[PDB]
RNA sequence: CCCGCAGAAGAAGCACCGGCUAACUCCGUGCCAGCAGCCGCGGUAAUACGGAGGGUGCAAGCGUUAAUCGGAAUUACUGGGC
RNA sequence: GGCCGCAAGGUUAAAACUCAAAUGAAUUGACGGGGGCCCGCACAAGCGGUGGAGCAUGUGGUUUAAUUCGAUGCAACGCGAAGAACCUUACCUGGUCUUGACAUCCACGGAAGUUUUCAGAGAUGAGAAUGUGCCUUCGGGAACCGUGAGACAGGUGCUGCAU
RNA sequence: AGGGCUACACACGUGCUACAAUGGCGCAUACAAAGAGAAGCGACCUCGCGAGAGCAAGCGGACCUCAUAAAGUGCGUCGUAGUCCGGAUUGGAGUCUGCAACUCGACUCCAUGAAGUCGGAAUCGCUAGUAAUCGUGGAUCAGAAUGCCACGGUGAAUACGU
RNA sequence: CUUACCACUUUGUGAUUCAUGACUGGGGUGAAGUCGUAACAAGGUAACCGUAGGGGAACCUGCGGUUGGAUCACCUCCUUA
RNA sequence: UAAGGAGGUAUUAAAUGUGGGAAUUC
RNA sequence: GCGGGGUGGAGCAGCCUGGUAGCUCGUCGGGCUCAUAACCCGAAGGUCGUCGGUUCAAAUCCGGCCCCCGCAACCA
RNA sequence: AGCCAGGAUGUUGGCUUAGAAGCAGCCAUCAUUUAAAGAAAGCGUAAUAGCUCACUGGUCGAGUCGGCCUGCGCGGAAGAU
RNA sequence: GCUCAACGGAUAAAAGGUACUCCGGGGAUAACAGGCUGAUACCGCCCAAGAGUUCAUAUCGACGGCGGUGUUUGGCACCUCGAUGUCGGCUCAUCACAUCCUGGGGCUGAAGUAGGUCCCAAGGGUAUGGCUGUUCGCCAUUUAAAGUGGUACGCGAGCUGG
């Protein structure tokens, strides 16, 4: 089952994403909800919970 | 499995050295979203990159349902910015793989039922 | 084949526009979606992706694929080299 | 695969797959633990320091509601700042405003003002006295205060890798 | 409006002050340059141990004020001690600016009296009126310099050579 | 009717070709991993060729060969014109 | 001044540097 | 059954013979470097498997218990 | 003992439950109608329902109940000529 | 003057192999089988927490308790060491019942079919092959079924001899 999950994990390469860190346009995307800011450094200060909480409800 | 406490691993991917500093500053927010949610965090492991940064790191969540706040930042980060290694200073793009998995409790040891064996004795 | 009748009345599409190669802008997109014969294009100000307007080339066809020769003097007899 | 060899191996000699190059000579640079010649507190010769202590100051990090923002090899770190109690201030908490603190236009009012009162942390809100002038075809108008719209204002917000 | 920018297990850079006798302290007494000044510089005199206060000249200045330069020199003392070195820290009492010095000002008086006895690896500046050391002024500025900018005093060592 | 020839068909043993096979050899490729740093400068032991031995690996060493290797300055002494 | 011969010179040490560059072109 | 072991993060000493924990790497801080390694200068980290006893006092001596090793396990 | 009546009310006590009505439990567990009728002892229903029963009245007319000590017995009690 | 500590001390002075073996003895004493025992083994029963939607007892049954057999592995050392030959196979069996099939029955969480479980019943019946010396076991394919045991783990003055 362990390696199971192994295989299944997404290669951590350049197709896989699930939320993109552009700090030269200042923007922080979430692939999956579509969730935007433009607060890179509040984020990268520990602001996750829009897109925590995003997720969440889209479920 | 929502409420149960959970580990956080996150990897150092396709940026290389780049992408290990990406790792550490992932961590660093990861830290701090946990203590901003009142959270408990103990680094179970932390293996360093050798020119900066670390390849990789188990932590260790605990709360009220910690996996449930976590378990969808599971995937993969992609950061673009000026590579703060490159000489030239180029644009370029880094990858960090974020996986959280709940807290498992051990097996409880079950004896072996002397009715399920059969024994010949020759 | 010819004569008469009726009304413009029944009859236009396809590929392409970065260079090669005739034909350029706006919006969308943001190394994604996609394009691609070669070189390549796309990572938030794209004449290269997709739509639109305009334009170019062909036309009851227009493109793509398959196949042969040409260009290939790239087997050189014509007509090459070490 | 064949032939040769005691063997090592030699000889003859492909294909699939993959790339849009591989390559030769020369040119301009850059580089060399290549050469030569020069120079610079570069060594050498000295003198005094720093790194140890306390304090000042800046930074990082951490903390925090916020500890504003930049600079961050030499060429950031007593740097922007030739001077943060308030102001500054760009940050935070809370209380407040929405053509508006700062402009122009339109309409409508009110001289400008001055003095007070009260309530509020203050912003501000409510009220009361007091002046009502200056140009002036008694058409006025405009120095100035408001009120009502909407074109607009406003941003020390992002990109120094558009300038 | 109030708070923060001043936080504080810690790490680094740049400074100031020291670790003493080529010195500390007390008394006395020489020699500068440069500059600022009107919501300013402020004399004098009086009061206060002092920071300062009251009254009040002069000066838009080669005129008045800031504003005795200090190191030095003479005499005396300390006699190598964590000291008559050091002056951090803290308690009490005040002054001034400013609506307002709690967070978070500068200065004064009294009390206190920390580390520090010359600094590991390493590393910096300087070739002459320079380094070193000693004072002075200015901007910014209501108040708030060990920072910055500038000005004089004293004043070296060494450079064989590449 | 019989004999001869001969198709189908049968047996044995080879050859060749295609597919396949536990396992195994190397090859090519790669927007990041591990170990070094082999070459390019005299690449820091010049490099390379043939061969042999050795070694995690690039490689190292011996023997012979090639140049498709860099540098060749400076001080002192002696002699001659 | 030129030519020739000989002797001395000399660093022990020094591994590594991923992945997104060029308008300037009738 | 008979022997051994168990000590900073790792590998080894210290036990015998009671009083006292060492070495190498590793970790941390400061250097050097454009940066990393190497290198240099400093630091920190084990109450000794677990309980018990004995002792004025136990890593050390004794006894359990746990783990790990070896051997032995025969004629039959 | 049988046997005949009866064997009620608030009220399905509420919660938790999927439903929970005496009868999954949890959880209270009362008062009323009185001869007596349990917020139920059992059966039963998915739940109710339903069936009892405890309780109590009426006819029949002598025993009846279930413990203690003790004697003797019964089952438990399957093997290979 | 002796750790003559094997401590009433063989000598001042001494280790092993024999499957190449040999002699005298012992059932005083082991290996097989018999015996005694029954820890263990196998088979029953008692209590009933619980599982079984509800429901302990259709089927199971925890924590504990009481037996039966001789039947595994043992304990002991009573028989046999002036000899009781052994594993498996083959041939031939014979008994038990704790019944595998066929026969009868009860309950069922038994619709039927097909099962579960227990009771009665021993008349008859109750595989062939692959591998291995095998017993055992696994596997293939059958069968109504391919029983569990005792018999010196039946049976070598019947065979074989892996
Ligand atoms: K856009
Ligand atoms: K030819
Ligand atoms: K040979
Ligand atoms: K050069
Ligand atoms: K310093
Ligand atoms: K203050
Ligand atoms: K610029
Ligand atoms: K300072
Ligand atoms: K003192
Ligand atoms: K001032
Ligand atoms: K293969
Ligand atoms: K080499
Ligand atoms: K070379
Ligand atoms: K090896
Ligand atoms: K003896
Ligand atoms: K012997
Ligand atoms: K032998
Ligand atoms: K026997
Ligand atoms: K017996
Ligand atoms: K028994
Ligand atoms: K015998
Ligand atoms: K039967
Ligand atoms: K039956
Ligand atoms: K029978
Ligand atoms: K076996
Ligand atoms: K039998
Ligand atoms: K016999
Ligand atoms: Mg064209
Ligand atoms: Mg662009
Ligand atoms: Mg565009
Ligand atoms: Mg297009
Ligand atoms: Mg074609
Ligand atoms: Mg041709
Ligand atoms: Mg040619
Ligand atoms: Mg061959
Ligand atoms: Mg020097
Ligand atoms: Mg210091
Ligand atoms: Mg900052
Ligand atoms: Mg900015
Ligand atoms: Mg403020
Ligand atoms: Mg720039
Ligand atoms: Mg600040
Ligand atoms: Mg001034
Ligand atoms: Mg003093
Ligand atoms: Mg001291
Ligand atoms: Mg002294
Ligand atoms: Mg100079
Ligand atoms: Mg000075
Ligand atoms: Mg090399
Ligand atoms: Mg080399
Ligand atoms: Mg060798
Ligand atoms: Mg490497
Ligand atoms: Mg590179
Ligand atoms: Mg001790
Ligand atoms: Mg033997
Ligand atoms: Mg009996
Ligand atoms: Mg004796
Ligand atoms: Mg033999
Ligand atoms: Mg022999
Ligand atoms: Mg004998
Ligand atoms: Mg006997
Ligand atoms: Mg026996
Ligand atoms: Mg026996
Ligand atoms: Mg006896
Ligand atoms: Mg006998
Ligand atoms: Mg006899
Ligand atoms: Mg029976
Ligand atoms: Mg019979
Ligand atoms: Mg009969
Ligand atoms: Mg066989
Ligand atoms: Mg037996
Ligand atoms: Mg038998
Ligand atoms: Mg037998
Ligand atoms: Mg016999
Ligand atoms: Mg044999």
């Amino acid at each position: 089952e362990k390696q199971a999950m192994e295989d299944n994990k997404s290669d951590i390469g350049w197709g896989s994403q699930i939320r993109s860190y552009v700090l030269d346009d200042s923007r922080i995307k979430d692939l999956r909800t579509g969730v935007e800011t433009r607060n890179t450094q509040a984020v990268l200060d520990g602001s996750l919970d829009q897109f925590i909480e995003a997720s969440l409800k889209a479920g | 499995y929502d409420s149960a406490d959970c580990y956080l691993d996150i990897q150092a991917g396709s940026g290389g050295t780049e992408a290990q500093d990406w790792a550490s500053m992932l961590e660093r927010m990861y830290l701090r979203w946990a203590e901003s949610r009142g959270f408990k965090t103990e680094i179970i492991k932390e293996s360093e990159g050798e020119v900066a940064g670390i390849k990789s790191v188990t932590i260790k969540i605990s709360g009220d349902y910690a996996y449930g706040w976590l378990r969808t930042e599971t995937g993969v980060h992609r950061l673009v910015r000026k590579s703060p290694f490159d000489s030239g200073g180029r644009r370029h793009t880094s990858f960090s793989s974020a996986f959280v998995y709940p807290e498992v409790d051990d097996d409880i040891d079950i004896e072996i039922n002397p009715a399920d064996l059969r024994i010949d004795v020759y």
